[PDB]
């Protein structure tokens, strides 16, 4: 989607 | 990484692999790095100092293997290579060992978010986890000090931050370690970062976020008792990072 620092999915 | 587990980039989606092109046809691995924002990767100046010709480096994001391709990977050229003025190496330590690479794909774009490509968070000014915190390090570095080849599969391990008092004990590193560095080791000196892991991330959760607390910089040997790995203390370089990432 967009970057969300620190998030692994 | 000595010890650790083999992993995939989904587990470390901010990890960037930096390679160098040779005349003759080979591309070799240089260092690891971390994606801080769409167009910027942070690593260590000692990884480039000796050959600061930006045109010869290639940066890949979304890579789980060293020399084979991973589906989803992105390749970038280094548009800008910013080394730290005041970087210095002595008999062991590297001072102000931090560098910034601005990346550009052949289509003119920066990184795009995916399940294998994510940025890591920066800490706030001089804010660090407390010693005793478990943090993870990742890389394609040696698995044993005597190896002369790097693993093909990405590895990761967990190490704990130790205090400056403990690291600066004469039988550890004495005054070679400064306040601008951080030390981390395995309680049992079983796992650690090693050659080839330089430039990569030391990630710890800080204030609820997985934060880039350190950059793998140096260490005497790998997984040696009383010889912790030393990392550049990112929290102390925020003004510098901002200065070039604005
Ligand atoms: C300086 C050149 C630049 C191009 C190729 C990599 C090489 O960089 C290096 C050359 C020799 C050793 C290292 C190195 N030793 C290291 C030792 C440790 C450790 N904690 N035990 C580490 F984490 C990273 C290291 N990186 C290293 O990063």
């Amino acid at each position: 989607l967009k970057f969300q620092c620190g998030q692994k999915t | 990484i000595i010890g650790g587990e083999f992993t995939t980039i989904e587990n470390q989606p901010w990890f960037a692999a930096i390679y160098r092109r040779h005349r003759g046809g080979s591309v070799t691995y240089v260092c690891g790095g971390s994606l801080m924002s769409p167009c910027w990767v942070i690593s260590a100046t000692h990884c480039f100092i000796d050959y600061p010709k930006k045109e010869d480096y290639i940066v890949y994001l979304g890579r789980s293997r060293l020399n084979s391709n991973t589906q989803g990977e992105m390749k970038f050229e280094v548009e800008n290579l910013i080394l730290h003025k005041d970087y210095s190496a002595d008999t062991l330590a590297h001072h102000n060992d931090i560098a910034l690479l601005k990346i550009r794909s052949k289509e003119g774009r920066c990184a795009q978010p995916s399940r294998t490509i994510q940025t890591i968070c920066l800490p706030s000014m001089y804010n660090d986890p407390q010693f005793g915190t478990s943090c993870e390090i990742t890389g394609f570095g040696k698995e044993a000090s005597t190896d002369y080849l790097y693993p093909e599969q990405l590895k990761m391990t967990v190490v704990k931050l130790i205090s400056h008092r403990e690291c600066q004990q004469p039988h550890y590193y004495g005054s070679e370690v400064t306040t601008k560095m951080l030390c981390a080791a395995d309680p049992q000196w079983k796992t650690d970062a090693c050659q080839g892991d330089s430039g990569g991330p030391l990630v710890c959760s800080l204030q609820g976020r997985m934060t880039l607390t350190g950059i793998v910089s140096w260490g005497r040997g790998c997984a040696l008792k009383d010889k912790p790995g030393v990392y550049t203390r990112v929290s102390h370089f925020l003004p510098w990072i901002r200065s070039h990432t604005k």
